[PDB]
């Protein structure tokens, strides 16, 4: 995120960090409930990557977090490569998260709710602060 | 080798951080880069061994 | 050129399709949903990650990090996949599994 | 869901 | 992350043009590099894996 | 060879490139007999490197090389990692070099040969020509 | 930079042990020779190729290129197996294989 | 041994 500013630790708990076998951070995701994450299609995630749960620091070693297998990975049939639309990916995990202080879900709209343009939303993550 | 090779990495729209392999010319061999996940350029290989099969020598 | 190590947060306003067209034209498709063009802007790390809104007191997954600005512009409008055009797959796929 | 234990907080 | 990832790329005095792998702590991954093939520093790996696990993150 | 010249195409016939499964040059080394190359114990060779004979430009893909298999590494045991002494390995080839115009080997010498200092020689290869 | 795609050549004078030490000191040992420091150098993608002398008019390989300058400089003398030393070992190893 | 069929032309 660029300009934006420092979370409070824990305080986005459904926030999980989608990382390779090494370490790497590659996308964010959402838990939506302690079975499944929800990410991007174009992340390309595959059952080799982890989900990271509970992380605030990722150049803490000590902090607590919840490193997840993925069991299977569902990537919408409709997702467009040209276009990018449909751009969606859930995550069933081989193991249940564990809710806690810091790792818990978002809620899902229904498909008729409407969001009013003009509404403050906030977005998170750990993407470039500076291109 | 096919122009494609040539061509600076190319990050595209999306905003991922994905690792990917491109070909350098200027130095003679494939280098890593950070891929945004969608509308990938020729020259944007998952491996050094493909980058270095399709475009080394370039 | 390297990710924050510590998570980061951003405000920003939801944006009309016909704003949002103003800039992407006809890029922007019947599953995107735009916000920002506000000063921040999500950039290489972030996709996959939240878009929330309050409902009813509790947040809420409007977007998921999709696609904008090849240089993470913080004028131009971000671009989220629209959680609501998806959710009925979401669900179904929940209950099939 | 939707409440977390440590509650956001954000500027403005 | 130890120390040894945040030096730069050693060629050493060897004249070899191998291909080998280095943490570029600047960008927060691996990258490659050309090792003259004697007196490798520690930042010097046989495949980008090896320099992730290693060294990610420093 | 930095500040060197082009050679005149086939002329140092013993002359060998080195390389990867993928074509890519890491060393040069020189055919001794048909079926044998000496080359630095630095070089790394291993059986998955191929030897190739007859070249001379690189870049063109239409010239007529020999790209042989190698069959094992002799490695010479004393080679110092440290000091770098004794700094030779042989390569033994999976198929005889097929020796031509432009393929053949080079003269060894007698252990207790005198080359004196002053005598002007030569060395060949396709490594960088500015650092 | 990138490596010439057509073979390269250099004449270059073989240097007395002492004069090499004038710059090496003790990292010349006994199975190592020198040559240049004339204004060309062995670089990059040069090691393990030859280093030949005639002998009763036979191109002989005297040196197998090794190390020297980090930065290929050309006034400084290159470094190379000395054959002369590690001929018999060839032999030996040819013999039995 | 040692004696191309093409001869060098050294400068």
């Amino acid at each position: 995120i660029v300009n934006g500013e420092e979370a409070v630790p824990g305080s986005w708990p459904w926030q999980v960090s989608l990382q390779d076998k090494t370490g790497f951070h590659f996308c964010g995701g959402s838990l939506i409930n302690e079975n499944w994450v929800v990410t991007a299609a174009h992340c390309g995630v595959t059952t080799s990557d982890v989900v990271v749960a509970g992380e605030f620091d990722q150049g803490s070693s000590s902090e607590k977090i919840q490193k997840l297998k993925i069991a299977k990975v569902f990537k919408n049939s409709k997702y467009n490569s040209l276009t990018i639309n449909n751009d969606i990916t859930l995550l069933k995990l081989s193991t249940a998260a564990s809710f806690s202080q810091t790792v818990s879900a978002v809620c899902l709209p229904s498909a008729s709710d409407d969001f009013a343009a003009g509404t403050t939303c906030v977005t998170t993550g750990w993407g470039l602060t500076r291109y | 080798r096919p122009d494609f090779c040539l061509e600076p990495p190319y990050t595209g729209p999306c905003a991922a951080r994905i690792i990917r392999y491109f070909y350098n010319a200027k130095a003679g061999l494939c280098q890593t880069f950070v891929y945004g996940g969608c509308r990938a350029k020729r020259n944007n290989f998952k491996s050094a061994e493909d980058c270095m099969r399709t475009c080394g020598g370039a | 050129a390297n990710t924050p190590d510590r998570l980061q947060q951003a405000s920003l306003p939801l944006l009309s399709n016909t704003n949002c067209k103003k800039y992407w034209g006809t890029k922007i498709k019947d599953a995107m949903i735009c916000a920002g063009a506000s000063g921040v802007s999500s950039c290489m790390g972030d996709s996959g990650g939240p878009l929330v809104c309050k409902k009813n007191g509790a947040w809420t997954l409007v977007g998921i990090v999709s696609w904008g600005s090849s240089t993470c512009s913080t004028s131009t409008p971000g671009v989220y996949a629209r959680v609501t055009a998806l959710v009925n797959w979401v669900q179904q796929t929940l209950a099939a599994n | 869901c939707g409440v977390p234990a440590i509650q956001p907080v954000l500027s403005g």
